[PDB]
Formats: C-alpha cells, structure tokens, sequence
C-alpha cells in the first residue's frame, strides 16, 4: 500500500509539472501574438451605462 | 427449483414487547432511540428553533426600517419629497438622439 | 462550503468502521450532527450573497435547499433500516454509502457558483439514485423504472451541456455571480429558441413538466422508501433551482417561450389532481400529488415576478417535508400489509390512533391550511399569477377544490370506516415510525412561526 | 478508547472544513480594505481589517 | 403511543426548559443594547450592530 | 419611544367624566381594581428589571453605508463597479419598500383613529400615500424577479424618453 | 332466488311500513292496514299461478307510485340516522395480543379466561376442518350454511369469528 500512494505521488508530480508548464506556455504564446498584432486586438472605449442604451423589456 | 422458501415476516415485539423498532438487539435499540431523540429533537430542533429566532437582523429588514426611518425624518424636516420617481440621478444619464 | 462537505464525506469511513451492529446508530447520530451546523449558512444579507471562494457560494435559496437536504439524510436512515434487516453487513453498509455519496453531490449542486459544476453535480446524482432503484427495490419493475428514469433526465440534460457550453464560449464565463453583471437580452431568432429549450427541458423533466411526468408514478411505486423520500423532497427541486437560476440569462425571450409550458402546467395541474382522485395504489397517488404540486412551481418560475419566486421558493420547501411524510406514512403500512394498495386496509384509525393523528396533520399541509407554509407557498404564487392573468384564478381555485378532495379521500379510505376484517397483524406503532413522523411534521409547523428563512432571495 | 474513537472522525471533518474555509479566504484578500464602501484608515494598532 | 409522546416531551424539555431559564435570567440580568450614534474616530465591530445579546453573540462567534 | 414627528399624532382630546345617573359606573371600579391588582404588581416587576439594566449599560449602532458611484457611472461590463453599484441600488430598494411601509402605517392608523370622520380628516395621509406610491411605482414597478440596477436605470431612460417626447410635441 | 310467496311477503311488509309512514297517527294507520290486510286475503286463495304473478305485478307498480318518498327507517337499520355509529368503537379481539405485558397486568383474570378460550380454539380446528371436509360434495359446497357439531365434545365448525365478535355497545 505504501508504494501504491508513493507511485501515484511520484507519477502525479511531474505530470502535473508538464500540465502547469504547457498552460504557461499557452498564455506566453497568446500575449506574444496580442503584443505583435495590435491591430487585431484594439483597445475599444467603454462607454458607461448611463451613456449606453439598453431596450428596457417589463415583466408584466 | 432449488430456492430457499420465503421466510415469515418477523414481529419484533415478540422478543422484546419493549422494543422501540430501531434493532432487534434490545441494548442497540434503546441506544439508537436515544440519539434520534436527543439529537433530533433536544438539539437541532430545540437549540436550532432558538438559534433561529435569535439570527442578527436576516437580510437587514430591521437596518432598512431604521434608515427608511432616518430618510423620513430629514426629507420631512427639509421639505423634501419623501420619494423621487428616478432612480438616478437625470444629469448623469444622457439619453440617446 | 468544506466545513459540510469534509464531514459529509467523513461519514462513509464512520459507517465502514462501525462496530457490526452500530452501523444504524453512528451514521444517524453524526448525520445529524451535520444537520445541526447546517443552520450556520443562514448569515445571509440583505443585498450580497454568501460567496465562500471561487467555487461555492449560498444565498437565501440555495441556504433553505441545503437545510432540507442535510436534515433529509439522518431522516432516510432511520426509514431505511428496518426493511434492510435481513441485508447482510457490508450491503447495508452500501446502502447507506449511497445515500452519503447523495448528499455529498447534493450539497455541492445547490451551492456550485459555475453551471458546468452545476450540470456536472447535478447529472452525478443520477448514479447513486439509479443504484438505490434498482439494487433495493422491491419488484420486478424496478429494473424498467430506473431505465425510465435514466433517459429522461439524459435526455433533457444531454441538450443542457451544449447549451451551457456554447454559452460559455460566447459570453466568456459560466460563473453565476458574472452571468449577473454580464447577462445580455435573448434576441428573437430560431437559434435561440433552441438555444432557451436547451437551457430548460433538462430541469422541465426533473420537476416534472406535465407530460413529462410519467417517469416519475414509475419510479416511486418501484424505489425503496428512502429513494422515494431522496426523490420527492430535494431531487424534485434540481430542476426548480435549476430553472430558478438559468432563467437570468434568457429574458426576454421567456415572456413567450413560457406560454407553453404554463398551458400546460395550468391544465396539468387540474388533470393530475382530478388523476389522484381515481388512484389505486397509495404510493402512485402521492407521486401524482407531487406533479400538481409542482405544476404551480414551474408557473411561479416562468412568471418571473418576486411574489411567485418567493411562493416557489416556499412551496418548493414545503412539499419536500410534506411529500416525503407522506411517503413515510404510506410506508409504514406498508411494512403491516405488504401492499401499496388503498384500499386493502381501511378504518387503520380504530387500531393506531396516533398514527392517525399523523395522517391527519400530513393531510391538512398537503391541502394547504393557513398558516402553514403550504399555504404561504400556493397562495404567493396564486398572488401573482392573478396579476399575470386574472382568468388564472378559476384554474387555481379549482385545483385547491380538488385537492382537498383527494388529499382527505386518502385519509377517509385508509384511516376511517371499519376495519378490514382478515387483516391481523397490525402492530401498535413502534417508536422509530413515530419519531419519523414527528421529524417531518415538526419542523414544518415551526416555520410557520419564522417564514423569511424558506421565501428566498426575492424576500 | 479503541471502543468510540469512530466518534471523533465527523467532528474532525468539521474542523478540518472549518479550517480549510478560513485558510481559504486568505487567498481572497486582494481587496481587504480597498473597496469604495468599506475603505478606512487602520485602527492604532491593527494589522488588517478582517482574516 | 402513550411512551413515544412521553419521550417525546422528555427530550424536548431536556434543552427547552434550560434554554428557557436561560433567555429569561439573560434578558433580566443583561438586557438589551441600547441604541447609540457611532462616536466619532470609533470603528464599531460588526457584531456591535445588533441590539439583543444573543444575535450579539452569534454574529461575533460564528458570523 | 420611537421619533414622533416619523410617526406623527395628534393631540388627544379626551372629554371629561359628565355623570347624569347616580347609579356607580361599574367601569370606574373596575379601573380601579385593575390598577391595583394588575398594573401596579406589574410597574413593579418592571422597574426591578430596569434597575438590573443600569447596571449592566451597553451599546449598539445604526450602520452608516457611504455612498458609491451608481450604476449610471459604471463601465460596460467593469463588474467590481457595477458590483458596488449593484450593492449599493438593493439597499436603496429595501430602504424605500420600507419607506412605503411606513407611509402605509401612517394611513392605516389615521383611518382607525378618525373614527366615522375618516373619509374627510385622512385626506393629507391618503394623498402623501397616492404620491409615494407613485414614485415606488415608477422606480421598480415591472423590472422583475431578476431585478438589477441595470434594468431599473433601462427603465427610466424609457420613461425619460417618452417624457421628452411629449415636451417635444407639446 | 326469492320463491312466489317469499316476494308477495316482502311486499306485505313493505306496504305496511310505507302505509304507516303515511298515516303516522295510531289509529289511523290500524284502520288502513286492515284494508290493506283485506286486499291481499282478497286473493290469497288464486291456485292459477299466471294470474298470481300478474296481481304481484300489478301491486308492486302500485307501490311504487304510492310509496313514501322519505319513509320511516329504524334508527339502526340500513340508512337510519343510527347506522354504523358504533363501528369506531368496535376493536378486533385479536388486538389484545399486542397489548404491553403491564396493560395485561391490570386485568389478569380477563386475561386468564381469555387462553382459555385461545386453548379452546386451537384444540377445536383440526376437527372443525376434518367435519367440513368429509360433508362438502365433491365439487366444493353448494350453499353458505355450514353444519353443526355432530358429536359430543365438539364445537360447529368456523365459529370463532362469530362467537368472539365484537358487541353491540361495545364502550
Ligand atoms: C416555540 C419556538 C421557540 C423559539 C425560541 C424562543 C425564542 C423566544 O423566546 O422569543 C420569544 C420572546 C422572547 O423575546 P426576546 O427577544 O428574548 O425579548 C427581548 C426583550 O427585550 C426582553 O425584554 P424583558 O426584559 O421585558 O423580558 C424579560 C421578561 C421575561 O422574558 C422572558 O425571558 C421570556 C422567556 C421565554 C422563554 C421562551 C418562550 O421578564 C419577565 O419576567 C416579565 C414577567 C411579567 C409578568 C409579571 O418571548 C415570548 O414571546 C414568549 C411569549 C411572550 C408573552 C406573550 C404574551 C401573550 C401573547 C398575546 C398576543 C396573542 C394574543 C392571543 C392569541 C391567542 C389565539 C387566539
Ligand atoms: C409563539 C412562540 C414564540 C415564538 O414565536 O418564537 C420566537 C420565534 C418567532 O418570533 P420572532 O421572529 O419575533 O423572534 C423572537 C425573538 N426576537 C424577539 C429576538 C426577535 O420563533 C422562531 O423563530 C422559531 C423558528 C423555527 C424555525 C426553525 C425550525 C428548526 C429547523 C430545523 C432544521 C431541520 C428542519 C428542515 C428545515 C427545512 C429547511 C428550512
Ligand atoms: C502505507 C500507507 C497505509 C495507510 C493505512 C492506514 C490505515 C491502516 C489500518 C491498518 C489496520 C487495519 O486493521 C484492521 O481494521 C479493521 C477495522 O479497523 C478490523 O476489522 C473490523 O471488522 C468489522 C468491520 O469490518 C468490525 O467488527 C470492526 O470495525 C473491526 O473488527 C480488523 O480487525 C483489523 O485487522
Ligand atoms: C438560553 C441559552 C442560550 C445560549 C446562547 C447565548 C449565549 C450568550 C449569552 C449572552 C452572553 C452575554 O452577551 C454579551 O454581553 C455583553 C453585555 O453584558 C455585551 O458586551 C458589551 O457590553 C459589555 C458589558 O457587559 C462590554 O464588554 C462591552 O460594552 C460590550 O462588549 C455583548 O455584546 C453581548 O453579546
Ligand atoms: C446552529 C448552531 C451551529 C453550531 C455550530 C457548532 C460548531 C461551532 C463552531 C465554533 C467556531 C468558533 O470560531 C471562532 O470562535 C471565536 C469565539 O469563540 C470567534 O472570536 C472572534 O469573533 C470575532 C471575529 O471577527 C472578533 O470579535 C474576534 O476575532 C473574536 O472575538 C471567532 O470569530 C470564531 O472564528
Ligand atoms: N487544433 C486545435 N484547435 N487545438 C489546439 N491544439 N490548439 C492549439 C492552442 C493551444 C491550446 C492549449 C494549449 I496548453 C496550447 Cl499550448 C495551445
């Protein structure tokens, strides 16, 4: 029994290494290609809500 | 075929006229009767009745009348309507067109 | 949330670790225990929800839903254990493994904030329910109810998990505190009438939607009485709180989409009282009472008005106490007679005068006498959905009519009249049926004296 | 007692839980003391406002 | 019949009667706050909110 | 007690004993015997339980919630404003749900005290009454079981737009 | 299943107790019910049995038209105000064996004549069940009615449920 848990820690530690590593690498990949294509991803200007206008639907 | 009868239906008053119903083993089922009765009735309903009769204003319906109350009071005394049809405030909305 | 959780789970080790014969007697008293702290996620505000982390979160209609679930479990113990004597050890001890692992899956569907753990929890109470079914059922038919039972609820959930996964996609998150903030208007298109049918037949089935319902007589008249109580009182109110919940997010696309379903819960609700009326086996019965019962739920949901939210709230409540006595009274005879028959044993008043008693009060909450909760519920709700339609109060007014009717014809045929004759093994009532019934009764008729706690976030 | 030491395991739950709620509002404090509604100036000799 | 419904009152008045003496000895000896405007520079604690004693004492112990 | 000018009275007017009869009015005795028997062992009782007050002398406050910017002043989707907005708007409605309440209060007990005279002496009550009503009706009236700041702020710029409309054409 | 004479004495009676629900006073309905004695003794001596069921015919569309529409009922009988009202009272003998030893404790002479009769239900059985055997036809009984106990010492068969049931007034 104490080798079943040691096994499965031992395996489960570097897998879950691998798994944090390829997230890692997924969000440095995405900021990469938002930073070179700006043009694709242009900061929009928020409007507020009183400024936006929204269709107003009664529950009646 | 080969299958065992079905077995008569077992009173457990028999055995025991004192049974309470809970086991067949007189010593468990007293004991089983006791948690059902002191845990279910002594503590959960008794001492959760009183923990909720004694909650701290649930969901401040008590603040909310104490405001309503502190609201009447200063727009009453300042000639101020007691309530406005908007909800916000018109200079900070700009409506379309 | 982990502080019901861990000891939820704590509690299958407790029962496998039992000395032989206190298996009964450890898990109630700890179960309860459990049920005691339960009564901490009341520290609800007035303007937040109670929002623990990232993952689970309670507000004032997943706190009463919690309550009734963790107070259900000792209750399902105490029902089960007498018909599960002659089971040996280590399958009672998997019986009652099964309803741990239920309410571990129940406590955490009402209180995910994400509907993807939502869907994930609330399909997983299929299996152990399922198990329950089919292992510790009685008769032949149990086999076919649990398959009956398994593909409606896949059926309608199945659609649910592309709904709630394309939602995500497109609005970005399935968090239920953002879907308040980032919630958009349902445009009218014919992909988003799919789309509102998606998001709502999978808790439609569950409630039951009138003629979406026949799953459920089968599944009662074949489960053993702890899965009818599990299934009347809280599996009943997955698909309320679900459609409680996913509603947000489909206005106003709802005003239109709901008239067929409140045609059908209106007139359903008529039809399946005027049903009960004719019913021959007390246990079908109750299960058609159920489908009245929460007709006028899946109405108060689809109207969307705070007194129908506050009235299905309440009422959800209230029939899950009051459902789940009745199948314990109706059980408890059937541990006598052996048969779910009405009218094999009758005038049962002149030989248990106190269960008796029981009947009476179980039937005056079925009908709905002020001021008890009930009431409260069914009348909030006829409230507002005179305001909806003033023609509702014909249908309502009718069905209270037929109610009482069969609500007190239930109590007359089994309770009153003479005594059958061959029937002689009656035995005075033990005192774990009465303590049974007390459990129910109880806590139903105190809330009268306290409302707020059982009327949601609407109050 | 080796007789009722099963009693102490849905007890121990519950702490554990109550336990793990509280270390887990400790990774939920990016706005002790910031928001509009709450924000105040520290009491003399307080080191945070909640825990 | 007759046992249950003594059992019944039993276990009822086992926490009910002490629960009883005790809200009746706390409101006597210890009574109600009294209302009271927020001194200025003074931070009350949220359990100082409310005015009875015991939904004093719940909301600092559990809430 | 409670503020009086929040729960205003009048000045009561009791008119003073004019006996024609010399029979005892059964009614003063039984005052008197009520007094003594009920009343005064019951001051008693009481003023035992004020002293054990005093001596134990304690404090509780009135929360005071500063104000946020409102939904109106929100970004699209900047959910930790719109949160505090969305806070701040709830506890606006149980206030004014209570403010009504207390409206409704003063009418209730204007008709009850007018006696046969109602319908003339509880006009400003009713007519306070039909106004704040109003403005409630107008605020949150129709938003829903899924009410929000957003739906309620939808709301006026209806009314507001329509109100505009009308000024146009007029 | 009702013979000619069986129905004409049905009749009978029935008239009488319509008559007197009309006459209601004494004296008046003795007067009416010797006419009405004096109709039927007007043919009790018919031998041509085709002409006696048509006058049984004929007399009983006469009291249909003529009878009380809300006659007298026996306060007990089926229907009276009195039917069936002490069926709440009335407990199964079988009930006193689940009785609590202390509650038998309080009656131990009842309770000691009441094995007496246990004892003598369980030694009759077998004979009861043996005479009922060997006087039923081959193919089951034709009628309800059972024998009585042919010899000494025995009791009729199928007895007990008629000797032991409840009374009348039974609290
Ligand atoms: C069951 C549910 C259990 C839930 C838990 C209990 C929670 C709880 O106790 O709260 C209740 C409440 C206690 O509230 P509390 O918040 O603790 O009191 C705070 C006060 O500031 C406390 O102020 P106080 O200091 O004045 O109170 C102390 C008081 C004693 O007060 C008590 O301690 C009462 C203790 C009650 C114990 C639980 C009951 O001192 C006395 O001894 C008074 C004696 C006067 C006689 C001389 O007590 C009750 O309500 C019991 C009954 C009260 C008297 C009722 C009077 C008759 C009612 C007439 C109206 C109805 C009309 C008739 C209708 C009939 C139908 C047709
Ligand atoms: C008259 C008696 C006096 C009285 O009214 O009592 C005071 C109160 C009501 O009066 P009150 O609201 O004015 O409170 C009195 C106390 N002060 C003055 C401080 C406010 O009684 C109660 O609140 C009783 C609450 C009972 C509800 C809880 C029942 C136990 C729940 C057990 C949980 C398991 C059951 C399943 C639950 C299902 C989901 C919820
Ligand atoms: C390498 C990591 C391993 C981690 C292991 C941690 C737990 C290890 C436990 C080892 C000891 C188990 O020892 C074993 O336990 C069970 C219950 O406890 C006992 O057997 C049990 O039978 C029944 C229940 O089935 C009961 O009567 C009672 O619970 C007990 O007698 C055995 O008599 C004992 O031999
Ligand atoms: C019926 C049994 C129910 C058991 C559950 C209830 C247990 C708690 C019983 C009340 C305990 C005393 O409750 C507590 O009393 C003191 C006042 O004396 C209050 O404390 C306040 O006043 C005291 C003075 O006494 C000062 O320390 C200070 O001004 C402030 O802390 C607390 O705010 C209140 O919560
Ligand atoms: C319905 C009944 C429910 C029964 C629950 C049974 C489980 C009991 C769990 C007890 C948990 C108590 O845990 C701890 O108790 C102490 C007092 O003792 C409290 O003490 C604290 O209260 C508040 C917290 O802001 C502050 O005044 C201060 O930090 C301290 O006084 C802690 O806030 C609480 O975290
Ligand atoms: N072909 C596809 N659509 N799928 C796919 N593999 N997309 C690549 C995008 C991706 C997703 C997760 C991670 I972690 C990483 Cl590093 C990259």
């Amino acid at each position: 029994q104490l080798l079943y848990i040691t096994s499965f820690v031992f395996v489960g530690y570097y897998l879950l290494k691998r798994q944090d590593y390829m997230y890692a690498v997924r969000d440095h990949d995405m900021f990469s290609y938002i930073k070179s294509h700006p043009e694709d991803f242009p900061e929009k200007d928020k409007k507020t809500y009183g400024e936006v206008f929204e269709e107003f639907h009664p529950v009646r | 075929w080969q299958e065992d009868p079905e077995p008569e239906d077992e009173n457990l008053y028999e055995k025991n006229p004192d049974s309470h119903g809970y086991d067949k083993d007189p010593a468990v089922d007293i004991w089983n009767m006791r948690v059902v009765f002191f845990f279910g009735f002594s503590i959960v309903l008794v001492l959760g009745s009183t923990f909720v009769a004694y909650l701290p204003d649930y969901r401040m319906q008590e603040w909310a009348r104490r405001e309503a109350e502190r609201l009447v009071k200063y727009r009453e005394a300042h000639g101020l309507p007691i309530m406005e049809s908007n909800c916000f405030d018109p200079s900070k909305i700009q409506l379309p067109e | 949330m982990l502080k019901y959780i861990i000891p939820t789970i704590m509690l299958m080790p407790l029962t496998w670790l039992s000395k032989n014969n206190m298996i009964w007697v450890n898990s109630t008293a700890h179960s309860l225990l459990i049920s005691f702290t339960s009564l901490l996620l009341m520290n609800q505000f007035g303007d937040n929800s109670l929002n623990f982390s990232l993952l689970f979160f309670s507000d004032s209609l997943s706190t009463p839903l919690l309550i009734l679930t963790m107070w259900l479990l000792p209750l399902m113990l105490m029902a089960s254990q007498h018909h599960l004597s002659k089971e040996n050890l280590t399958r009672k001890k998997l019986f009652i493994t099964m309803l741990i692992s239920l309410q571990l899956f129940l406590i955490m569907t009402f209180t995910a904030m994400e509907l993807i753990l939502f869907y994930i929890l609330f399909e997983a109470t299929l299996v152990p329910t399922l198990i329950i079914i089919t292992r510790w059922g009685n008769q032949t038919e149990r086999l076919n109810a649990g398959l009956y039972f398994l593909f409606y609820t896949l059926a309608g959930s199945l659609p649910l998990l592309v709904a709630l996964i394309y939602i995500q996609n497109t609005v970005g998150s399935l968090n239920f505190l953002m879907l308040q903030y980032w919630v958009q208007p349902v445009h009218n298109s014919w992909s988003n009438v799919f789309m509102w049918l998606a998001c709502m037949m999978a808790f439609m089935v569950k409630m039951p939607l009138y003629g979406l319902h026949l799953w459920l007589p089968k599944a009662h008249v074949e489960a053993p009485i702890a899965g009818s109580m599990v299934l009347a009182a809280v599996l009943l109110k997955l698909g309320g709180y679900g459609m409680l919940r996913i509603t947000l997010i489909l206005n106003p696309m709802t005003d239109f989409m709901a008239y067929p379903f409140i045609m059908l819960s209106l007139w359903g609700m008529i039809m399946t009282s005027s049903i009960c009326l004719r019913q021959t086996d007390l246990k079908s019965l109750i299960a058609y009472s159920s489908v009245s019962h929460m007709a006028l739920v899946i109405v108060a949901i689809l109207i969307q008005t705070p007194w129908s939210y506050m009235g299905a709230t309440a009422l959800m409540i209230a029939h899950g106490l009051t459902s789940s006595m009745l199948f314990c009274l109706a059980n408890s005879n059937y541990e006598r007679i052996h048969s779910r028959t009405m009218i094999l044993a009758r005038g049962l008043q002149t030989l248990l005068p106190l269960m008796a008693t029981w009947w009476l009060l179980a039937s005056l909450t079925n009908l709905a006498l002020p001021p008890t909760i009930n009431l409260i519920g069914e009348l909030f709700v006829v409230m507002s959905t005179f305001s909806w339609s003033n023609i509702t109060i014909i249908l309502m007014g009718v069905n209270m009519v037929i109610t009482a009717l069969y609500s007190l014809y239930m109590l007359i045929m089994t309770q009153r009249g003479k005594y059958t004759y061959h029937i002689n093994n009656i035995s005075p009532s033990f005192t774990r049926e009465n303590a049974l019934m007390s459990l129910h009764i109880l806590p139903l008729l105190l809330l009268t004296l306290n409302p707020k706690i059982i009327l949601g976030p609407l109050y | 007692v080796r007789d009722h030491w099963v009693h102490v395991l849905v007890p121990m739950g519950f702490v554990f839980g109550y336990y793990l709620d509280r270390k887990n509002d400790e990774k939920l404090t990016a706005f002790r003391n910031k928001s509009l509604l709450y924000k105040r100036e520290l009491k003399p000799n307080e080191e945070v406002t909640w825990k | 019949d007759k046992r249950f419904l003594k059992l019944l009152r039993f276990y009822i008045l086992l926490t009910g009667i002490p629960v009883a003496i005790g809200i009746t000895l706390i409101n006597v000896f210890i009574g109600e706050a009294e209302l009271a405007e927020i001194p200025e520079g003074y931070v009350p604690e949220h359990w100082e909110y409310f005015k009875h004693p015991i939904s004093r004492w719940i909301a600092r112990t559990f809430f | 007690s409670w503020d009086k000018d929040v729960y205003p009275e009048p000045p009561r007017r009791t008119p003073a004993p004019s006996p024609q009869t010399s029979l005892p009015n059964p009614i003063t005795y039984l005052t008197k015997a009520f007094d003594l028997l009920v009343d005064r062992p019951v001051t008693l009782v009481r003023e035992f339980i004020e002293r054990q007050h005093a001596k134990n002398k304690y404090y509780y406050y009135h929360r005071e919630f500063r104000r946020v910017p409102d939904i109106t002043e929100c970004q699209e989707k900047d959910v930790l404003c719109m949160f505090e907005a969305e806070m701040q708007w709830r506890r606006d409605y149980k206030v004014d749900q209570e403010i009504v309440n207390i409206i409704q209060e003063r009418l209730k007990a204007c008709q009850q005290r007018e006696g046969e005279s109602h319908r003339q002496n509880c006009a400003k009550e009713l007519e306070q009454f039909t106004q704040v009503v109003k403005a409630y009706q107008d605020r949150y009236h129709d938003l829903g079981a899924h009410y929000s700041a957003r739906k309620c702020l939808a709301k006026q710029k209806q009314r507001m737009l329509a109100e505009r409309k009308a000024a146009k054409e007029a | 299943y009702l013979t000619h004479q069986q129905k004409v004495l049905r009749l009978y009676k029935r008239a009488l107790r319509h008559l007197e629900s009309w006459c209601i006073h004494r004296d008046k309905y003795r007067y009416f019910a010797c006419l009405l004695r004096a109709r039927f003794d007007e043919h009790k001596n018919e031998k041509d049995m085709v002409k006696a069921t048509q006058l049984l015919r004929e007399a009983e569309e006469e009291f249909w038209h003529g009878q009380h529409p809300q006659p007298y009922i026996f306060p007990e009988s089926p229907g009276g105000t009195s039917y069936e009202r002490y069926e709440c009272y009335k407990v199964p003998e079988w009930c006193l064996d689940d009785w609590h030893p202390s509650e038998k404790a309080m009656y131990p002479d009842y309770f000691a004549k009441r094995e007496q009769w246990k004892k003598l239900r369980r030694e009759s059985w077998e004979r009861e069940v043996k005479q009922l055997q060997e006087e039923t036809p081959v193919g089951g009984p034709r009628t309800e009615a059972l024998p009585p106990a042919r010899k000494q010492g025995d009791l009729p068969p199928l007895w007990w449920h008629i000797v032991t049931r409840p009374r009348e007034r039974p609290m």
